[PDB]
RNA sequence: UCUUUCUCGAUUCCGUGGGUGGUGGUGCAUGGCCGUUCUUAGUUGGUGGAGCGAUUUGUCUGGUUAAUUCCGAUAACGAACGAGACUCUGGCAUGCUAACUAGUUACGCGACCCCGGUCGGCGUAACUUCUUAGAGGGACAAGUGGCGUUCAGCCACCCGAGAUUGAGCAAUAACAGGUCUGUGAUGCCCUUAGAUGUCCGGGGCUGCACGCGCGCUACACUGACUGGCUCAGCGUGUGCCUACCCUACGCCGGCAGGCGCGGGUAACCCGUUGAACCCCAUUCGUGAUGGGGAUCGGGGAUUGCAAUUAUUCCCCAUGAACGAGGAAUUCCCAGUAAGUGCGGGUCAUAAGCUUGCGUUGAUUAAGUCCCUGCCCUUUGUACACACCGCCCGUC
RNA sequence: UCAAAGUUUGAGCUC
């Protein structure tokens, strides 16, 4: 799955649950947005959100909090979302934040 | 300013039919934009009507690239005076 | 509409720049019905900002 | 089976290099030797038979997405003129080495101009590529 | 101040020293043969490509800027 | 820093000042009588009114 | 249409046609009295509302001006024969439309009314009709080379903001006195 | 005669060729859509053309 | 201009009155426009009080607040600007209003692979979950502990999809830094036929022993050389005059560029916005190296009326220093700094200007005002065109 | 529990 350097980081949560919830699932992911990393780390948190979904939604809810616990003792950015984006350049200077190059000389 | 005695003539006429005029301030133009089916270029137009507000025929104003003028009734009775019209008759602005 | 000048006159005071948006917007309405009653309700409801062009096929 | 996703790329356009040849049935260009990759290239392509490789490429993309012209198939295949001293640019393949990478799988039946317009892939490409991707596939596997 | 003058071929005498040593040597990098006999890091690539197929070293990752190879699993 | 203005504050106060009794603790709710009986334009006008007359509530109750 | 001109470049002759019209009437009703343009592009008829408060005062002689002013529209902006037609509406705050207001006080300026009481008698005559505030800046030099400026100021009066494009009338004026040349800039 | 001298110089193209419709001037000239205007008047008439500081 | 002679028919040329023209000089005569101070928290009337007066108090020791934000102390009271507020954007709305120029969920077929799976190959209707965008609605210190008049609220933690989304605007007052070099923007003074006007062609701005500032490229292997693979966001498209549209589909040249039919004036055609990076195997090999691409010979194209100061692009070659930055100095606290490409204005060649667009993604601090600046209080002053100050003696 | 820190066109500030 290419990107292969960036896969390990996709089983962490795979890991983090096991194949025992996930074995009754078969799951497609469709991605847009962002960039190649951006959207890798993306679909890292929508599988296993879809996965909880899945037991909180069609079956009974328990299994829903266990996962959810199990994830939440290992790893807070599972939930906590990455809000970050990327910045603009902006007019008055060279770079981003810079405003224009003061020059003496 | 050459003009031939024909536009003397019909330039006077269109001052008379209709009172107003409008023209861009523009020396480098082949033709006139609002006023193409004659050549009549604006700098012809131009010069001319430089030479009518010269005698007090039209006011003036001016905008972006453009002037503007306004025919006075000075200006109305004079075209009829030369081309020996009657009263009766009058430009699309007098006329109702 | 994406448009970005400076203020100076001249070269000579700061350079300064603008990031002038100009939003222009779409809707469109298709209806199933003879001519004349579709003129009936065009002609009355319309504000001076609102462009509206029918096709009539 | 198994499929160009499916598929790792590198050792994929090596076999289908070799594939091709045994059919032995492209109609390479003459001027497959003279021929510059791009006039933003500087050398010649590492294959040796690259215009083999750009053939598999090209015709994977028209499986990838049909109807991919010379301009198509030039902008996915466009990438940094480094310009050096100045800024870099984005940059077109070659035409004619395009062009005729393209001509030469129209050529053997590997892709067709479809109705209205486009590429798409052939009873015979279709065949092609999940046979050589069972091919692929074992020597992976 | 410092260069590296390499040898672009190993003598005989030298294949028999790599046939001996180079497979002793926990890390088979091309630049790490280089490093140690002065020799080019392409025909250490070269060598190391072949102590592949004379079948004497296993790969642990090559990849198109850094490879590494080792002597097969020492247990 | 969420600090309240003196648009605010002299709000709150002409708000527990003028009906104490109407006024509660919880924001939700009492939120639901400052929007019934004062008409403020903007929600966050009106949700920063709601939380400073809230804790302002508490403070006299307290 | 035949024509068939392209949604991204009409508009933008709409727009400098807008942008030659306000300057147009700015420069026409300068002695007349300016106070702003309206133009109502409505279908086949464009309403085009000049903007005064003592309207048949600026208006004049039976109607004349308005009839030229018609004509003229019609004549450099080519519309159909009586497609486009001008109506002198009234100010609403006739006070505040400064350049009505202000540029006819900067032509009694210019006729010699003094420009303190001048601008502080327009101020309290809006004042009366119900304003705001203002703060008003004239630059220049008087009674002398140096660059003094009168500043006219009263009322609660914000300056930042949106709010400020349809809470703040603005102009910016050059007058010709017999000394010289003063600026305007009215907020 | 003086109809083959008085315009003759050749206008084809660039900023000196065309020019703003208000200015004359060779300077900005908005030529997008065809507004033909200089970064002064742009900025002079952004307003009534409708250009506006959302961001 | 000369010998020379023909048109229209008083329009005009030439004088004189008088205007008028001038990219004349002067933005240190002017209007107007910028930056920095200043992205900080500050500023100003009224009435009353204190002072012969200039002025002060209001505008505070303290708490407090991101905030001259608030509280409370209290000879003051009530106000104003600015901050905030506002407008727009992001986000919560499977809710309202809704859509063949948006799709949808139910199935079936067809070619093949081992019933199904795939397909921008085809058919079955409603609806708006997705999509598009109007109206409404939505989160607030909502929970707790210390601390505090148990006030304002802080800090920390908990509670949560959000407990600062991000801009635009941006106070009073400067500099005598700049703009008459955008215009019939423009004051004053000067000029106008034996002209300092103007028109035609051409030039300098690109003229080069020398130097600097903004910028570009580097010193390589965490990388370069050579193939293949992959998600975007900014975008545009045939024009009043106005010469150049976006472009699908098959052929020609390495490149500039050449021949058939189409869609699109545009959610219909461009266009699934066919980005790079990423990802895989070679090759390079620590080299002034394929690092670096300055300079230029000869030639082929296009952009243009016209380029010598190479128009641009193209083809082959010579190939400076530079082996990671000394005293110096630019840039940065979160998706930031930094890598890396992509687009636009302008736009004939098409981004070398300039201004955006995505893409990968840290360190450090939660502290302080030492440096550098800044803000307040007190204080001394012979300065007040204000330390870029004033000011002393010999010769 | 104190080594030092100098200057600034003649070419025009101002009720
Ligand atoms: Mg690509
Ligand atoms: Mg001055
Ligand atoms: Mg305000
Ligand atoms: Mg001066
Ligand atoms: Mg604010
Ligand atoms: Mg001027
Ligand atoms: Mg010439
Ligand atoms: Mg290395
Ligand atoms: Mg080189
Ligand atoms: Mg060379
Ligand atoms: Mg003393
Ligand atoms: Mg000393
Ligand atoms: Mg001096
Ligand atoms: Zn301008």
């Amino acid at each position: 799955i290419e990107p292969r350097t960036l896969q390990y980081k996709l089983l962490e949560p795979v890991l983090l649950l096991g194949k025992e919830r996930f074995a009754g699932v078969d799951i497609r992911v469709r991605v847009k947005g962002g960039g190649h990393v951006a959207q890798i780390y993306a679909i890292r948190q929508s599988i296993s959100k879809a996965l909880v979904a899945y037991y909180q939604k069609y079956v009974d809810e328990a299994s829903k909090k266990e996962i959810k616990d199990i994830l939440i003792q290992y790893d807070r950015t599972l939930l906590v979302a990455d809000p970050r984006r990327c910045e603009s350049k902006k007019f008055g200077g060279p770079g981003a934040r810079a405003r224009y190059q003061k020059s003496y000389r | 300013m050459l003009m031939p005695k024909k536009n003397r003539i019909a330039i006077y006429e269109l001052l008379f039919k209709e009172g107003v005029m409008v023209a861009k301030k523009d020396v480098h133009m082949p033709k006139h934009p609002e006023l193409a089916d004659k050549n009549v270029p604006n700098l012809h137009v131009m010069k001319a009507m430089q030479s009518l507000k010269s005698r007090g025929y039209v006011k003036e104003q001016f905008a972006w690239r453009h002037f503007y003028w306004y025919l006075t009734n000075e200006g109305i009775q004079y075209l009829r005076d030369y081309l020996h019209l009657p009263p009766e008759i009058v430009p699309a602005t007098l006329r109702r | 509409l994406r448009i970005t000048t400076r203020k100076t006159p001249c070269g000579e005071g700061s350079k300064t720049w603008d990031r002038f948006q100009m939003r222009i917007h779409k809707r469109l309405i298709d209806l199933h019905s003879p001519s004349e009653i579709v003129k009936q309700i065009t002609s009355i409801s319309i504000e001076p900002g609102v462009e509206v062009e029918v096709t009539i096929a | 089976g198994v499929t160009v996703k499916d598929v790792n790329q590198q050792e994929f356009v090596r076999a289908l290099a070799a594939f091709l040849k045994k059919s032995g049935k492209l109609k390479v260009p003459e001027w497959v030797d003279t021929v510059k990759l791009a006039k933003h290239k500087e050398l010649a392509p590492y294959d040796e038979n690259w215009f083999y490789t750009r053939a598999a490429s090209t015709a994977r993309h028209l499986y990838l997405r049909g109807g991919a012209g010379v301009g198509s198939m030039t902008k996915i295949y466009g990438g940094r003129q480094r310009n050096g001293v100045m800024p870099s640019h984005f940059s077109r393949g070659s035409k004619s080495v395009a062009r005729r990478v393209l001509q030469a799988l129209e050529g053997l039946k590997m892709v067709e101009k479809d109705q209205d317009g486009g590429r798409k892939l052939t009873p015979q490409g279709q065949r092609d590529l999940d046979r050589i991707a069972g091919q692929v596939a074992a020597a992976k596997k | 101040r410092d260069k590296l003058n390499n040898l672009v071929l190993f003598d005989k005498a030298t294949y028999d020293k790599l046939c001996k040593e180079v497979p002793n040597y926990k890390l088979i990098t091309p630049a790490v043969v280089s490093e140690r006999l002065k020799i080019r890091g392409s025909l250490a690539r070269a060598a190391l490509q072949e102590l592949l197929s004379k079948g004497l070293i296993k790969l642990v990752s090559k990849h198109r800027a850094q490879v590494i190879y080792t002597r097969n699993t020492k247990g | 820093g969420r600090v309240r203005t003196k648009t605010v504050k002299k709000a709150a106060r002409v708000i527990i000042e003028k009906y104490y009794t109407r006024l509660g603790n919880d924001f939700h709710t009492n939120k639901r009588v400052c929007e019934e009986i004062a008409i403020i334009p903007s929600k966050k006008l009106r949700n920063k009114i709601a939380g400073y007359v809230t804790h302002l509530m508490k403070r006299i109750q307290r | 249409m035949a024509v068939q001109i392209s949604k991204k470049r009409k508009f933008v002759a709409d727009g400098i046609f807008k942008a030659e019209l306000n300057e147009f009437l700015t420069r026409e009703l300068a002695e007349d009295g300016y106070s702003g343009v309206e133009v109502r592009v409505t279908p086949t008829r464009t309403e085009i509302i000049i903007l005064a408060t003592r309207t048949q005062n600026v208006l004049g002689e039976k109607g004349r001006r308005i009839r030229e002013l018609t004509a003229v529209v019609q004549k450099r902006f080519g519309f159909p024969e009586g497609s486009v037609e001008l109506y002198a509406e009234k100010v609403a705050t006739r006070g505040l439309c400064a350049i009505a207001q202000a540029e006819s006080l900067r032509y009694k300026l210019l006729g010699g009314l003094a420009v303190r009481r001048a601008c502080y008698g327009v101020l309290r005559f809006i004042m009366e009709s119900g304003a705001k505030g203002c703060e008003v800046v004239v630059s220049g030099k008087l009674r002398g080379q140096r660059a003094k400026s009168m500043k006219f100021v009263d009322g609660l009066m914000i300056h930042s903001g949106d709010p400020v494009n349809y809470y703040v009338d603005t102009a910016v004026r050059h007058v010709l006195l017999r000394q010289g040349v003063l600026g305007i800039k009215v907020k | 005669g003086h109809q083959q001298l008085y315009w003759s110089h050749p206008r084809k193209f660039g900023q000196g060729s065309r020019s703003c419709r208000v200015c004359s001037n060779r300077h900005g000239l908005i030529r997008k859509y065809g507004l033909n205007m200089c970064r002064q008047c742009f900025r002079q008439y952004a307003k009534d053309i409708g250009f506006i500081k959302l961001d």
